[PDB]
């Protein structure tokens, strides 16, 4: 799993892949990880599926109840609250890595990260998953604050592309989500059109000398491709 | 098994008799306890396992059938129905908290008539049971080391018709084949018989 | 990792007065999964009257037989150029199995083939090599089945065959093993084994 | 522990086709994805393994060189059934030293107008068919191909070549540690060639696959 | 299993059932567990049948070599010291094994117990196997020295026969040999279901 | 066991094969692994049988009362939310993987549902043993929009890879059709696997074994 | 094991208006035996019968409960329960007890006494059916018996023949196996009568 | 440990970090891991420090032998292959990661791998030690073939400054050698003259709001600085 | 510990006492084996252990014994060279492949003069050993379970100047007070004394 989320000025875009595994088989190669909690916030879930299902739907349920209550939409440190409160109770018993991200009036646009064990980061960016690993170092060169709403779906649709060329457990579909004032934008990239992969890269397209012909030298030239 | 414990019955009777040993470890500390436990005028039940699972078990029956008996006008309860009652405490034991009872049991007893309304077959029934719940009328049955040679014995001597004077005999030599065979020491036995006129102690029997 | 993996299926053979019927199924079987539904390596020809028939491990087997084949050309060349009866290879393997003990192969075997008088008969093995001779046997993963029946067909504690009569025996033995063992189907091979030679045939089974 | 994936093989009307992918993989990471992983050997057979990369490497060197210098030494070609003879031998005394090879082989070739396919296993199982596969490929693409042999004839070249890139598709949407990018051998005419690498049309825009459908909260 | 053997006045019998259980399956019914070692001396086997089998083949090879080279019969208990040797040499090496072995030799007849640990042990009556116990029963009552050999087949044969009624590793074929000073005999095979119809009475 | 289903244009096709196995034993080759839920919503399950029989007829149970109550034909969400939480509360030890197909008001749905409460929707899935081989004829052959029969091909199609290339399926395909309007059962819609050789008839003379008492008694 | 630990086997077979159903009579701890008179048929009305096999204790406590829940129905319903009703509160009882199970696993033969239906169930020890229209065995000797049926059934046998094809299958099974024997009972089940058979077998 | 070779027109260029450690202690932090084998051939070393100083020694030992023997320079596929033998007969007692690299005028510059378990590989850059996992994607977005030596020698210390400012077993100085026809060119980069550090960056320069001020507003601000 | 052995010294003697019982499990095969095995003219060492060990030991003690004899004129070995060489055996074994001998012994000699030249102290000896290989002097001396019971008696009767009369009765009742307390059945024991005309058998002692 590959998921993560970014700020914008005025907003956020959160980003998955789309592969479910049970290691080294793919049971699903369509799954929706944007998850949604309110109108204009998202979680992203990496872990069990089974335990993120179960945690997104009862903190949607506490947040539609509290916003029947106030006559207000609800801000974003509400239900990231609610959801470390869950996550941090049942420790021992679950695999779940959670961002809660989205937009409200009062605070704008806001990231929140909730890893393994419970604890709470507000944020500017996260990331989560098995290939969050390949990323911190993409983002370490070529991330900026203050990008527009469209440079920042066109940035993490190209980070999701590089984590999974190199994860085994990521693949599939890009998925993303973009929450502003305005109305959520939804946009899914199918793998044939995918901003990066290795079997389209001209670097990778020459097969390395690992099976020279039969010689009177020692120097190495091309494979063999055809019997003697 | 490291006591043995034997049974059968004849014709009008029942013998039943079991080793005396108590022991901690590799020592013997007494080996003359009666663990043949009478539990009413008619009934007995010996029983092999550590003094603790042992007695706390024989002491629940008798407290259980001398309630029964004092609500039914303190008359004779027959011998399939202690039978019954034993096996569902030992079952019921093995699937709870504390667990099973680790004890072993052969009951027998003689069966009277009532009244003139019973309509009962008088006679002498044994039944073996184990430490699971187990239980099973048997013209005869043993536990402990023991067993298997005393059972191969009665499988070539045993009859209905033996007469008590051979019975006694017959059971003198299961006794002493066990002291022959079986390294555990089990010097010392006692037997008792249960008839038509109730329990009495066989004393020419070691 | 280890070094043993069951590859499934089922042997049987029959003796008679001056015969006896061989047969192996040929599903070779892997973890989940089938390798082929062609394999011929469960029964394999030591002289014109002896055969081995083997299940279990098929890499073992195939150590095996080629073991007996040298230790029987040795023979020949010590004696003269003359073959070994099915009595002398049958207490041969037994010997070589135990020789193993300490890793042994993982197979069942069965060493069949006419005696001296030029009667049928039938020699099964443990593992490491204890057998008797017999007039029927098989082993396998159907054998709990096929076995009580030959018992009930061929001895008839609770209650002189042809040829044609032992083999539609087998037949219909080997088709009702298909319908409830998951690990044996597809074919039988069988071997007709008399003092003129040695006729084969191959019968059907069901391929689910 | 470098490794590498699935393998598969078919027979047809004058030839053997073997193909796999390009990749080797460290656990889940996806390391080289520009490897050769098939290899010929002698004048007649190809062959390819699933599994441990370096003992796939010490086996087929050690193979390679018996058979180039038994012929420059004057005991003639040795033809892929002896070839598969061979290989099987020394997987065998390996696993009984308990020293195993960690590989699962499929070999190929084509030697007297008559075409050879074979799969060993690393405790030295060894079986001979009209199709074989290696890794995934044994759950995925055998139930494919074995439905077209069906038909009554054999398959032409060009019916083998679909045959083919549909399970290398189904490979790729299901095999996680995977990539798009394949090649196929070919043996007949008694020689071998290997194709250049290619990669299969795929599909992923099915209504069923929109944001809306597989959302779980509505 | 269950053998067993006993030392009388008129020489030595032995008994043995012949069911091979690895403890639910029965493999056979028809085992032979009297091995014919050569013909002055007999043994049994409990345990593993490939063990007592090859090793009493390998003792009956060395007992003809002996008769080869010092031109006379061995004794009973150089041939039952030679098996123990054997047996303690692999002590170690996981072998199941429970063997009687009889002869009459010079000093008269003799019977020996000898296990996989290198136990080697001379008396005048043994029984082994999972039915020993209840083989013991019968035989301890019936037991004395002056038996005739007929009466000393037919307890021999009763003591089987119940160990097989009770015990469900042993069944099958009840067979009893006499060792004597010509040798060794067969006396007797009966099937334990016929014997079981002429003993309730 | 290979559990199938579909999307099609008008509705769902489910499927399975029916062989029933303990340990290497087939215990019965027509077990029927098509489960009734509701009267326009169906079930297959794998899995321990004794688990898949009781979720599912619980459920279909609650469903039933919920129809009474409220007036309303059931909804295939609300049978999927039910499994959902019944298997989640007991964390896998209820084991059980359902596919769960049906059509109501907002058109034809077909989920998955694993042992440890997850759930997937799509337009075609497999479960089992068998479901990687089956899964191998879903990817050549699906495609938009298909006519009931293309359906109906395709499902045994899958099934039929089960049954002959894993030792734990076979016997026979059962399907199930489930439109808006109807649910059809076609039990024995393809059987590839007769009899070869006729079943040799084995006659015991009456008198063969021998009996030692008797008992009669009229009812 | 534990569900070999007590000894036993049971079979049920279909005719044309009829079954038959048999069990053996070994009763044991391991491989000594206690008893040789033990058989493992329960009659629960003149339509059904029960076979237990498994733990001897849960077979003993299971039957009870399952006669004293028969008990208070026909005293609630004024009718006897039917074949299909009782093998379903059979598997509710089982199933109630999932996570600490009865070691027993029963095999049920019933005939609709109106239409001349059979009907045959066996199941696991957690309640899980299965029912066929031929054949269900259960018990220590399972895998030879049910190869035996396999290849002695056959469709539409009427009560003495049938009788004939599962005594056979019974005693040629029993041989193969040290856990179960000492002959074996049968009951012949039709609309009209019910008739009861001991069997003579082997004595090891 | 981070080890990393690439290849350039005409040769070589070799990279490592300095840190040696038990897992939380560092116990040198001025280690060396590029290896002299031959005077224009050298190898990274990574994994067991006693198992991976053992094996080059006695790699160099027969390649001077050998170089004595033929009266020439030895080719850098003579180097691969000998470390290759030792690496692949010991694997069961050995934790190594190796990559050698060199210049010889037959095949001019060359790399290659040689990973845990004892295969060869011939590539055009190789990655090892615990950080490569950080650089996988740094290299699939910005490196080309053909640099020049001086891009290459900038390019391979920009990566080993990314992968130690993530990985905590890794630190200290930047260690490279070039090697081509001409002679051997060593350089070392202190830490303080690091091109990457996160302490440095401006995106991570301002703290994350984890400690805001009790308040009567939900409006999330500043992390409180003083005593109320 | 299943079998008990005991020997204690007086002044012109030594008295050594073992248990007859050979076990498999819990059944009594034979209880009459002499497991007190003379040595020379004048030495005997009683063992305790299984039958395999324990007589494969004896063996190659008394063999490596009459190999010396030979290579010297036939003349008796003292005491302490035999128990010297025993314990060198037993903790040579201890350090090999084969792995420890696992008997305990009690060895006992009576030493007498080679000729005119030897100036030996004349006289009984006895030793203590265990499997290990530790080695003692001492004037009494057990191994097995009931050796703790027969220790306690000897400290409070034993004295040097016993009679030969006096000394039979001592080891009669220390054999029966093992038969009396350990569970492990040693129903028979086999003694023999040690004096300056040899090895005997007291046959007055069971």
């Amino acid at each position: 799993t590959t998921i993560m989320a970014v700020a914008f000025k005025g907003g956020v875009v959160l980003a998955a892949d789309s592969r479910t595994s049970t290691g080294t088989y793919v049971v699903n190669r369509a799954s929706n990880k944007l998850t949604k909690l309110a109108e204009k916030i998202y979680c992203c879930r990496s872990g069990s599926a089974a335990d993120t299902q179960a945690l997104a739907e009862q903190t949607a349920n506490y947040l539609e109840s509290y916003e029947i209550d106030t006559s207000k939409p609800v801000n974003v440190t509400t239900a990231a609250n609610i959801f470390k409160k869950l996550c941090y109770m049942n420790k021992w018993n679950i695999s779940a890595g959670i961002i809660v991200a989205g937009y409200d009036p009062l605070n704008g646009g806001s990231v929140y990260s909730i890893p393994s064990g419970g604890s709470c980061v507000k944020l500017d960016y996260a990331l989560g998953g098995s290939g969050s690993i390949f990323l911190y170092s993409f983002f370490d060169a070529n991330y900026k604050t203050g990008m527009s709403k469209e440079e920042c779906v066109c940035f993490c649709q190209r980070a999701v592309a590089h984590a999974y060329s190199r994860d085994g457990s990521s693949g599939g579909l890009i998925r993303t989500i973009a929450l502003h004032q305005g109305e959520p934008e939804d946009m899914t990239i199918p793998w044939t059109k995918t901003p990066y992969c290795m079997e389209k890269d001209p670097k990778y397209r020459d097969l390395a000398v690992q099976n020279p012909p039969f010689s009177s030298s020692a120097k190495i030239t091309v494979n063999q491709s055809r019997s003697e | 098994m490291s006591e043995t414990t034997i049974a059968f019955r004849c014709n009008g009777f029942v013998l039943v008799a079991a080793a005396g040993l108590n022991a901690f470890y590799y020592i013997k500390i007494m080996d003359t306890e009666d663990k043949v436990t009478q539990l009413d005028s008619h009934k007995v039940v010996a029983c092999a396992g550590e003094n603790g699972p042992r007695v706390n078990f024989v002491e629940y029956i008798k407290c259980n059938m001398a309630l029964k008996r004092m609500r039914e006008h303190g008359r004779v309860i027959r011998t399939s129905a202690a039978a019954s009652f034993m096996r569902n405490a030992l079952a019921g034991a093995l699937r709870s908290r504390d667990g099973a009872y680790l004890v072993n049991c052969l009951l027998a007893g003689y069966d009277v008539a009532a009244s003139s309304d019973d309509d009962i077959a008088t006679g002498p029934h044994l039944y073996y049971m184990d430490y699971l719940g187990t239980m099973q009328e048997v013209p005869y049955g043993c536990h402990g080391y023991g067993a298997s040679f005393v059972i191969a014995m009665l499988d070539r001597l045993w009859r209905p018709d033996l007469t008590a004077q051979e019975a006694v005999d017959l059971m003198q030599k299961c006794c002493d084949e066990v002291k022959k065979r079986v390294v555990i020491s089990n010097d010392k036995f006692i037997c008792k018989a249960v008839t038509e006129n109730g329990v009495e102690i066989v004393n020419t029997v070691s | 990792w280890s070094p043993y993996a069951d590859n499934g299926g089922t042997i049987a053979a029959i003796a008679g007065k001056n015969y006896v019927i061989l047969g192996g199924d040929t599903r070779l079987n892997g973890d989940f999964c089938i390798h082929t539904r062609d394999d011929r390596t469960k029964l394999f020809q030591l002289t014109e009257h002896t055969f081995l028939a083997s299940t279990g491990m098929q890499a073992d087997r195939l150590q095996l037989q080629q073991m007996l084949k040298y230790r029987i050309q040795w023979y020949q060349y010590n004696n003269g150029g003359k073959l070994p009866s099915t009595k002398a290879i049958a207490k041969l393997t037994s010997t070589m199995l135990y020789q193993r003990r300490f890793f042994p192969y993982y197979t069942f075997n069965m060493v069949v083939g006419l005696d001296e008088k030029g009667a049928g008969v039938c020699y099964s093995y443990d593992p490491v090599g204890s057998t008797e001779p017999f007039r029927y046997g098989t082993s396998g993963s159907a054998s709990s089945f096929v076995e009580p029946l030959m018992d009930c067909l061929l001895t008839r504690q609770h209650m002189e065959l042809s040829m044609t009569e032992t083999l539609e025996m087998l037949k219909n033995a080997f088709t009702g093993a298909a319908e409830r063992d998951i690990f044996t189907g597809d074919a039988v091979c069988f071997h007709i084994i008399t003092a003129d030679g040695i006729r084969s045939e191959l019968f059907e089974l069901r391929n689910d | 522990m470098a490794s590498g994936g699935s393998v598969i093989g078919v027979k047809y009307n004058g030839g053997v086709l073997l193909a796999c992918d390009t990749l080797l993989s460290y656990g889940s990471l996806a390391k080289w994805p520009n490897i050769p992983r098939m290899k010929l050997v002698g004048a007649y057979t190809v062959m390819c393994a699933t599994g441990d990369y370096a003992d796939f490497q010490e086996m087929t060197t050690m193979i390679e060189n018996h058979v180039n210098r038994q012929q420059m030494y004057g005991g003639g070609a040795l033809t892929p059934n002896e070839v598969f003879c061979y290989l099987q031998r020394h997987v065998y005394h390996k696993r009984s030293q308990f020293e195993p090879c960690l590989c699962r082989f499929v070999v190929a070739g084509c030697h007297g107008g008559e075409p050879f396919l074979g799969g060993v296993d690393d405790v030295g199982t060894r079986w001979t068919d009209d199709c074989v596969a290696a890794g995934y490929g044994a759950y995925v693409a055998l139930p494919l191909l074995r439905q077209a042999l069906e038909k009554p004839g054999g398959l032409t070249r060009e019916e083998a070549i679909r045959v083919i890139k549909d399970c290398l598709r189904v490979l790729f949407y299901r095999e996680c540690r995977a990539i798009n990018k394949f090649q196929i051998a070919d043996a007949t005419s008694d020689m071998v060639s290997i194709g250049e690498p290619f990669e299969v049309e795929t599909n992923w825009e099915y209504d069923g696959f929109c944001f809306e459908k597989t959302a779980i909260i509505r | 299993t269950t053998t067993l053997g006993f030392h009388f006045d008129g020489g030595i019998i032995l008994a043995v059932d012949s069911r091979a259980s690895s403890g639910q399956y029965i493999s056979s019914q028809t085992v032979m567990k009297v091995l014919e070692i050569n013909e002055y001396l007999l043994g049994t086997m409990a345990g593993g049948a490939a063990d007592c089998q090859y090793w009493e083949r390998v003792l009956g090879m060395e007992c003809r070599l002996w008769e080869l080279r010092n031109n006379c019969r061995i004794s009973v208990a150089a041939a039952s010291k030679i098996l123990a040797n054997i047996t303690y040499s692999y002590r170690n090496y996981g072998l199941s094994m429970g063997t009687m072995v009889a002869g009459w030799d010079q000093f008269g007849p003799s019977l020996y117990y000898v296990d996989d640990k290198g136990t080697r042990v001379k008396h005048e009556l043994f029984s082994v196997g999972s039915g020993s116990i209840y083989a013991y029963g019968v035989l301890d009552q019936g037991y004395r020295k002056n038996l005739t050999v007929e009466e000393a087949c037919e307890l021999a044969r009763r003591s089987i026969f119940h160990a097989t009624y009770r015990d469900g590793a042993s069944g099958g074929i009840v067979t009893v040999y006499h060792v004597h000073q010509g040798g060794w005999t067969q006396i007797s095979r009966d099937d334990q279901t016929k014997l079981y119809d002429r003993y309730v009475l | 066991t290979t559990i199938v289903g579909v999307v099609y244009k008008e509705g769902v096709v489910l499927g399975a094969d029916t062989r029933a196995t303990e340990g290497s034993i087939v215990a019965d080759k027509r077990c029927k692994k098509i489960h009734y839920m509701a009267p326009n919503i169906m079930c297959c399950g794998a899995g321990t049988a004794a688990d898949t029989e009781a979720v599912t007829n619980m459920v279909s149970a609650n469903l039933a009362l919920h129809r009474l109550d409220t007036g309303k034909q059931s909804r295939v969400h609300e049978a999927l939310t039910m499994l959902k939480r019944h298997l989640y509360r007991y964390q896998g030890h209820v084991s059980a993987a359902l596919v769960l197909g049906g059509v109501d008001v907002e058109g034809p749905f077909l989920a998955t549902v694993a042992p440890h409460g997850s759930t997937d929707r799509l337009p075609f899935v497999s479960m089992g043993s068998g479901s990687i081989a089956a899964m191998s004829a879903l990817e050549t052959g699906y495609k938009e929009n298909m006519t009931l029969e293309e359906a109906k091909e395709l499902v045994a199609s899958a099934i039929r890879k089960g049954i002959f290339n894993d030792p734990y399926s076979g016997t026979q395909v059962d399907l199930c059709v489930i439109t808006k309007t109807k649910t059809e059962l076609l039990i024995g819609y393809d059987k590839p696997n007769e009899r070869k050789y006729p079943k040799q008839e084995i006659r015991f003379p009456p008198g063969t074994t021998p009996v030692l008492r008797e008992e009669i008694r009229r009812l | 094991s534990i569900l070999t630990y007590s000894g036993g086997s049971c079979l049920a077979m279909a005719g044309d208006g009829c079954f038959v159903i048999v069990s053996d009579n070994r009763l044991g701890e391991q491989l000594k035996t206690i008893s040789m008179e033990v058989p493992k048929l329960h009659v629960i009305n003149e339509s059904i019968v029960l076979g237990l096999t498994g733990l001897r204790t849960d077979q003993q406590t299971f039957s009870e409960k399952v006669r004293f829940r028969n008990e208070l129905y026909k005293l609630r319903e004024e009718r006897e329960i039917g074949g299909k009703a009782f093998a379903a509160l059979v598997s509710s009882m089982l199933y109630e007890a999932r996570f600490g199970p009865w070691f027993v696993e029963p095999v049920i033969a019933s005939i609709d006494k109106r239409t001349g239906e059979v009907y045959l169930c066996a199941m696991d020890l957690i309640g899980a059916p299965c029912e066929p229209e031929d054949y269900v065995c259960a018990g220590t000797c399972a895998e030879s018996l049910h190869g035996m049926c396999e290849a002695l059934w056959r469709p539409g046998l009427g009560p003495e023949e049938l009788f004939e094809v599962a005594a056979q299958a019974m005693l040629s099974a029993c041989d193969r196996d040290s856990l179960s024997g000492y002959g074996a009972v049968a009951a012949i089940v039709t609309r009209d009568k019910m008739t009861t058979r001991l069997i003579n077998g082997r004595k090891d």
